[PDB]
């Protein structure tokens, strides 16, 4: 009669038992594999203990975001820059988060064993959280910081930027749609492995060094949940190691996720870092190196070359062309200012110096650009000039690649200059690498992105920005600036004056 | 260490007046209110309704999408990440439900741990307290073991129903409900095994294996039909709102209310049982809770939509009309189980009655909402005939 | 009117879906449309911008019609235009267990979906072909998957190369 | 303004800089652990005891204390702030005492709060879910709103008998332990309105009113003893020991535990009450909580006391004499109570067994522990004698 | 069957009708009032929503302190003299926090309405959370801080000095030894009315100020609860209004009460602030005379007039002997710096002009003596210098006040030098003022604390700092110090080799 209870561990320990035998238990999903009918967890969790370990960390975020982070008014004293920063970082990670509870939804149903099963059920739930913390995020600058645009409507104010359709391909649809085991791929065995690192503790590292406390204190509680996410990943593997189609399949749909996930994370994130900071932490070119290559193209990878799996075929081309990729990207996100919500800023004197140490020839190509752009006034909205207006001039075309969605000038970049251009069935396609190609070629079906020039033909700048309601609260001045200054904002009007036009740079081709 | 080497642009004098210099007067916007442009449920928006409205980034030809343009990556074959084909239900706005209990995962987490930490609390309670000795020993090793220990694999079965709604749901506000619906229903089946688990350990002999009741769930009588409903209900519906709603507005309020409530909750207390109700409250509970939500997205949202009202309520009526014989198997099937029962534990009046109130309940919350013409007498006569 | 969300071209359709008052007719208006203006394989990308949109429009139509018309069980287990669901999905994968490679896989499975994706096909057994059809289309497509050349596989697909830089 | 007018040292610039210049290169003591200095109960000190124990400013004169010196200020007359002379047990050190739970006031409302937001979402899901069908009319409107109301009193009563250790407590872990004693008391009471009142919500004529449950309290039969029993043990005992004493270890140990458990939480179940064990569950939790103190401090500490452990089992052999009769009296009055029951509710076999589970348990967790050998068959034989 | 519920002001409705009428039903407490049966409570609340709304408070603070600011490094980032201050202003509010426990306890026993004891209740069960969160201050700095001597343990390095007597006279005897309408006049109708703003509150304004962000975190949740025992206090008094004994008894009991507070407060409080800052937020005069006798005195007592409440008698006279009082009291702290547990530090050069500048005649007393004895090297150990010789050198003798164990200096004060000395039954007795020297003589058995040169008599002065544990962990370094630099710490020899021995300063008049 002495007082006794009963654990997680313990209701764990008959949870495999729960699922049982019938005719048409089975995936609804396609798919090329099999998951192992007895494939195990490493967490064992029950529902209860799940939402207790979960809400004693959302009582230490929210007591240090409510009280002591308020009272030091922490959502205010953070550089312009790094603000800005913030409104593509967190809700742009939102959508991945979001994304990845209806992709653990669907490895869930993937899985039969039910260990195997609560895994991505725990993952499922993680996700919701993490894709409310994102939003709080945002939801904290925009009622505690020194502009709010962009924080307070990203949801629908990303839509006008082309950066915007990137992300979706590799945080939302990359996640969610082709075969079960290519998007656990995309999700967890590279996304989430690859990533947590060298984007989710980097971030927390700029935050911290550009004066937000806000980020580090939410970001860092989402990092103590993806252990749980890199162990679905690895008993992803697992569960369809045994069956002979992994053999067949495994490392292909594993190369092209990891070309697909570092075609856009390796230039958008190293521009956020250098380009949307004042005080720089590290080199991204370092920074990418040791994770991406060493670390998870190494170690991590290596660990799972028992069950078959190889080091990305691609590997080699993505260290290629990352060396120069964010720089080459900033010149054209700058370029298309216009398009975003959020202030963008021309690198200072102490930064040019610091992009030009860490990275030789920078200044001869990049710098002088943005000075020539400074020159003609991009800043100042009776300049009546555009950076865009500068590609036109000096005939430098901007793509759309139709498979990433990432921008490219090859023209111009002193990176990849590839370029490929395709008819086929009354369409052109272009083309910025031969991976990209290779995925269109052989699944035209699954691309068909219609990119910002396509839609907004013929449309002048200003009419598409009114129409997506890129404008701040007194209705004329744009949430997108070309400089974080507090005077001088760009409104409709000064771009309307422009009469800048959208045109499709593939009509050429003949 | 006591300082540090890294460096904080709040606290380091350097880096502050930096970052403080570069500081405009005042905000560039005094709109400092996030997701402003949702249209409020409620008097005020809600934080609820903030940090989850439009997460989902839908284009406009979902309806209520404020996106535009294909998916960026499709399936082979082409099939869109979300789309319209992926259920029979038509709306104006997607967006449009609302959980009554406007739960996001911290509210949502934070009331099941409550419910964690109490329930430990009680155990440790009910165990130090003894209260064991009064219970019957037959329904506690033959009913509470055996059949209610065979329930949490319906349960089990209605948690697992939801994996496709998780993928395939079409906003934000619906993938949450969706999965705290769920998630509650998995809870539930771990209660039920954590009860046989406690009992294990205050009562010698008590066999936490599941083996047993999976072997009644699996091949028993008295849960045959409702076995086969679960088994088809999860795995033969690939339409998440057919599932959602015929597992919610169908046979959970059907089946599943009576189970729990008119025979477990009914009949638990008359053996010395105050173990199982301690958890079959929070079952009911969370049924409940989510009732509210069902009722907002089938009934105020979709059975109600001001375009398409009729033909969502003919659908509904329809998957009502598919999943109601099922369900009525299920209980004709259980009748079976008050045979077992030791003799004057209860009579046919008071089992009729019970499903007259399980059946006069469901009219009043589901079956009317969509006008369809539910005969209370032809629907219990037809389970009591299940009776031995 | 050009805009992204409301166009001239929107609004016409809008108008032309007004006008099917009948099953039938609304049915073939969708199946033509989608002949037309989806996937690679479609005979026009005139309407590439609004296509996704009106398509959606049209399934609203299409949905309602067929609700009124069908008696309960026919809603279940008939294609809007009176076929037996379950025949055609069975008889759709039996062709994709024979299609001999990846080249005719592609062509069944996405002329399944511009023939029978809801409205006209009830939604169970369609995603329950999508199931079935895509896993077939996926394990031939991946197999030896970077063997051809890309100068080789732009022939096959049937590209016209326009263009080509490095 | 954007940034307030206010400057803080932690990130100002100009003053922060000035407060790192002022900073030594390191801690000045490795030693950070504040109340190092404690004897810890356990493997390691306890944030329970850092936080607790000598908090309490005693000088050394009170067995324990660490202070030196009189009061600084007294009473007219001359008696001390604190004394040795409130109480007649001795000790070689008050501050021996530990609370099994470890309770200071964090873990103590965090416990009581959720346990008050589960318990109004168990209200809403039993009112939405029409359980009140079930309850017995005769039962709900007289044994629960009259008999069970007027037990409320009784620990009302019992609640307020611990006002005069909250002020006499001669340390601060027993001091604290005392004073969650009692609040869980007058919890236990509001817990028995709340119910009156959510029955008077749900129930169309109900009276929430506490008029009728009162005057069963203070003029009823079945209540007079306990009445009386519990009109001394809270103004007739001005040592504070003795009332924590004879109120947790004698009165509510029997009577108490008598009344919620084998009778309402016993007999609540077979006329369909699930809503009354609710809140006895909670009683019960509590009872067994103050147990594990109330253990820890008279028996663990003072009862087996190196120097006064002949001395204080003496005086609480002799406290346990003078109440044990008291407690008789209260129960045999309540005895009373059956002759009121549904003819047929129950039969004095089970009583009998009932009874003996309250004076075995008791016997096994208070009496034996100072040796205070006593008869169970003579008690329940006095007791059982008020039958009809 | 809509969801129903109760709340706790359904259920407080109820609650005056649970108490019933019976013989002994009285107070077991002396007093001269009766407190009205009939007397309500301003909250309604009941045991459950009221752990409900704490529980929801310290989720906000604990939060804070165990994420953001740990994270942010706030125990350390503090000034060394504002960590040393918070040792003594953390430890000796506890004090006060846990009597406040007992003594609603004891009017809780007092009051005989229901709802007046559940006022008095709530009280007692946030005086033990206030214990316990002034506990986890010292407890954070200790774990945390630049210095965790004192903050470690100073439960019992406190005893060592005379300062933590006239602590225990205000915060702990003087709330609960006496009549029960004494004690509340001394706890809630002055204690908490009158010092809640320019303690708590002045405390968070002034530790700010100095870096110290911990103790706003916890002493503004403190502050949340205090609106409940102000509100006891107020209904106390409307409580006994009525009674004929209130006429001939309130006002005498109040002015006690008052002297009795403000006599240790306004030197104490005074000093913490001036002296133990580097940082100032405002001169204490001004806070005084604010707070005490405009906001205190004038408002809140005038809006109990109608109760028969007068201002003290005794107000005029306090604010007399206030200007002076802390600074004249920080100079005997400091000439018996080895008594602490805590380390002082002189006044810099900014601070000097500082205090010229708000207390005109500050630099030719206070200020000049200050430099003669820092030359003189009482930062020194090598110097054999402790300002307590410089007393004995310029014969200042420094005496304990019998009832409020006030130290004060009569022949040195620039404040009070009034000194009134008698003999009874072969005991002397010292006394600084007309009110305390009234309450001795009417109440000799109340007042019968020994003093430190009584007890310390004959005793060398390292020999009580070692025997009452006055060490660092070293066994060796003194826990306080007469400076707060890192460097050059005294040690037990460093105090011993002086050989300074107590002595009775009163047999000087045998
Ligand atoms: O803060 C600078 C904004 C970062 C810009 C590039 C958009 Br992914
Ligand atoms: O965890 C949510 C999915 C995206 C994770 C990316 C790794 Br930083
Ligand atoms: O590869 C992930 C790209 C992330 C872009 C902004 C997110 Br922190
Ligand atoms: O540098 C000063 C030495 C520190 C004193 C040691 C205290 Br445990
Ligand atoms: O509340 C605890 C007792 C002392 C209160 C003094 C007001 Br700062
Ligand atoms: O008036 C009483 C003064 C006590 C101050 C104690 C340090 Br906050
Ligand atoms: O920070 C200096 C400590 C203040 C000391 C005077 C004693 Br109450
Ligand atoms: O007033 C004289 C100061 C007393 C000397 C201190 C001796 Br330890
Ligand atoms: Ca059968
Ligand atoms: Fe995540
Ligand atoms: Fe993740
Ligand atoms: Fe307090
Ligand atoms: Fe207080």
């Amino acid at each position: 009669r002495a007082p006794t209870s009963v654990n997680a561990q313990e209701v764990h320990r008959w949870l495999q038992s729960f699922n049982w035998d019938f005719k048409n238990n089975r995936t609804k999903y396609a798919t090329k594999y099999k998951m192992a009918n007895e494939t195990k967890e490493q967490f064992k969790l029950i529902a209860k203990e799940y939402a207790r370990m979960e809400a004693v960390k959302d009582e230490r975020q929210f007591g240090s975001l409510q009280d002591a982070l308020t009272r030091l008014n922490a959502g205010v004293r953070v550089h312009p820059k790094w603000n800005e920063t913030m409104k593509v970082v967190s809700n742009f990670l939102e959508v991945g988060e979001y994304n990845a509870i209806a992709a653990t939804g669907m490895l869930w149903d993937s899985a039969q064993a039910a260990e195997q099963k609560n895994g991505y059920l725990a993952q499922v739930l993680d996700e919701i959280r993490h894709t409310h913390q994102c939003a709080y995020v945002n939801y904290y600058f925009a009622k505690n910081g020194q502009d709010p645009a962009g924080h307070n409507d990203a949801r629908r104010t990303r839509t006008i930027g082309p950066l915007w359709k990137g992300m979706k391909r590799v945080f939302s649809d990359g996640f969610i749609s082709g075969d079960a085991v290519e998007c656990s791929l995309n999700l967890q065995l590279v996304g989430e492995a690859c990533f947590t690192n060298p984007l989710i503790v980097a971030v927390t590292e700029w935050a911290a060094a550009n004066g937000d406390e806000i980020t580090p204190t939410v970001f860092l509680s989402i990092e103590t949940d993806e252990l749980r996410h890199m162990a679905n990943g690895y008993q992803t593997v697992v569960s369809i190691a045994n069956d002979p189609a992994s053999a067949k399949y495994l490392n292909t749909d594993l190369n092209n996720a990891f070309w697909t996930q570092q075609k856009y994370f390796t230039p958008v994130l190293g521009m956020l870092f250098e380009y949307g900071s004042k005080f720089k932490v590290e080199p991204w070119v370092k920074t990418w190196d040791r994770w991406v290559y060493e670390d998870w193209g190494g170690i991590w990878i290596g660990r799972l070359g028992k069950y078959g799996v190889e080091s990305p075929r691609s590997l080699k081309d993505a260290k290629q062309d990352a060396y120069w990729a964010h720089h080459d990207l900033y010149l054209l996100a700058y370029a298309l200012w216009p398009t975003g919500f959020f202030r963008l800023a021309l690198p200072d004197q102490e930064e040019m110096e610091w992009f030009e140490a860490n990275y030789p020839g920078w200044y001869d190509h990049y710098g002088k650009i943005y000075e020539e752009w400074r020159a003609r006034g991009c800043e100042d909205p009776s300049s009546g000039f555009i950076p865009l207006m500068w590609f036109i001039e000096n005939n430098h075309p901007i793509y759309i690649d139709r498979v990433s969605q990432v921008p490219f000038c090859p023209s111009l970049a002193k990176g990849a200059s590839t370029l490929r251009v395709h008819e086929y069935n009354g369409e052109m396609h272009t083309f910025s690498d031969q991976w990209g190609e290779r995925m269109w070629l052989a699944e035209p079906e699954r691309y068909e992105c219609q990119n910002i020039f396509e839609q907004y033909e013929g449309r002048e700048l200003s009419e598409v920005i009114a129409e997506l309601h890129g404008l701040r609260s007194d209705g004329k001045t744009l949430i997108a600036q070309p400089h974080v200054r507090g005077d001088k904002l760009w409104t409709l009007d000064d771009i309307k004056r422009l009469n800048c036009v959208f045109k499709n740079p593939v009509k050429a081709f003949n | 260490s006591m300082l540090g080497e890294r460096r904080r642009g709040l606290t380091d004098p350097e880096m502050a007046a930096v970052i403080l210099k570069a500081l405009p007067e005042a905000p560039l916007d005094g709109n400092n209110k996030m997701g402003y442009f949702v249209t409020p449920r409620w008097k005020r928006l809600t934080e609820y309704e903030a940090l989850t409205v439009y997460a989902q980034p839908n284009a406009d030809w979902i309806a209520g999408g404020l996106d535009w343009g294909d998916w960026t990556q499709k399936f082979h074959g082409g099939r869109p990440s979300w789309g319209n084909e992926t259920t029979e239900l038509r709306t104006v706005d997607w967006f449009k439900h609302r959980d009554p209990l406007r739960r996001w995962h911290a509210p949502y987490v934070k009331d099941k741990a409550e419910e964690w930490r109490y329930t430990d609390r009680f155990l440790q309670g009910y165990s130090a307290d003894g209260q064991i000795r009064a219970m019957n020993p037959t329904w506690r090793d033959e009913f509470i073991n055996r059949y209610w220990g065979a329930f949490l694999f319906n349960e089990y079965g209605l948690f697992n129903a939801h994996s496709q709604g998780a993928r395939e749901a079409l906003s934000d506000v619906t993938r949450v409900s969706l999965a705290f619906w769920g998630f509650d229903k998995i809870d539930i089946a771990q209660m039920i095994q954590l009860e046989r688990g406690f009992l294990a350990k205050i009562v010698p002999g008590f066999d936490e294996s599941t083996a047993v009741p999976k072997a009644e769930w699996t091949n028993g009588e008295v849960y045959k039909s409702a076995r086969l409903a679960v088994e088809g209900l999860w795995q033969e519906v690939f339409d998440w709102n057919e599932s959602a709603f015929s597992v919610h507005a169908v046979y959970d309020a059907l089946f599943g209310q009576f189970v729990r409530r008119e025979f477990f909750q009914r009949l638990a207390p008359r053996f010395g049982d105050n173990l199982t109700p301690f958890f079959i409250n929070q079952a009911q509970t969370y049924f409940q809770i989510a009732k509210q939500g069902v009722q907002d997205l089938y009934y105020n949202c979709l059975g109600d939509d001001p375009e398409f009202s009729d033909y969502n309520r003919t659908v509904m009526r329809n998957w009502t009309g598919k999943w109601l014989e099922p369900t009525i198997a299920a209980l004709r099937d259980f009748m079976g189980l008050f045979a077992k029962l030791p003799a004057g534990t209860t009579d046919k009046e008071e089992i009729t009655a019970s499903l007259y109130r399980v059946v006069d309940d469901w009219i009043e919350d589901y079956a009317s909402r969509i006008d369809f013409k539910a005969d209370r007498d032809q629907i219990v006569k037809a389970v009591l005939a299940g009776l031995k | 009117k050009l805009g992204i969300h409301s166009n001239d071209t929107r609004d016409a359709w809008v108008n032309k879906i007004a006008q099917l008052n009948t099953l039938e007719k609304a049915a073939e208006m969708l199946k033509q449309f989608r002949m037309d203006h989806t996937t690679p394989f479609r005979n026009s990308y005139e309407l590439d911008n609004d296509y996704l949109w009106i398509e959606a429009k049209l399934e609203e139509k299409v949905a309602v019609l067929k609700a009124r018309a069908f008696n309960e069980v026919d809603f279940r287990h008939k294609t809007a235009f009176g076929e037996d669901a379950k025949s055609v999905l069975d008889g759709t994968v039996a062709k994709m267990n024979a299609a001999k490679d990846k080249w005719e896989a592609e062509k069944i499975h996405i002329g399944f979906r511009q023939a029978y994706k809801p409205p006209i096909m009830p939604v169970n057994y369609f995603l329950d072909g999508e199931r079935q059809l895509g896993t077939r289309l996926m394990e031939l497509r991946n197999l030896n998957y970077y063997d051809t050349p890309l100068e080789e596989l732009r022939k096959q697909r049937g590209v016209r190369v326009v263009h080509l830089q490095s």
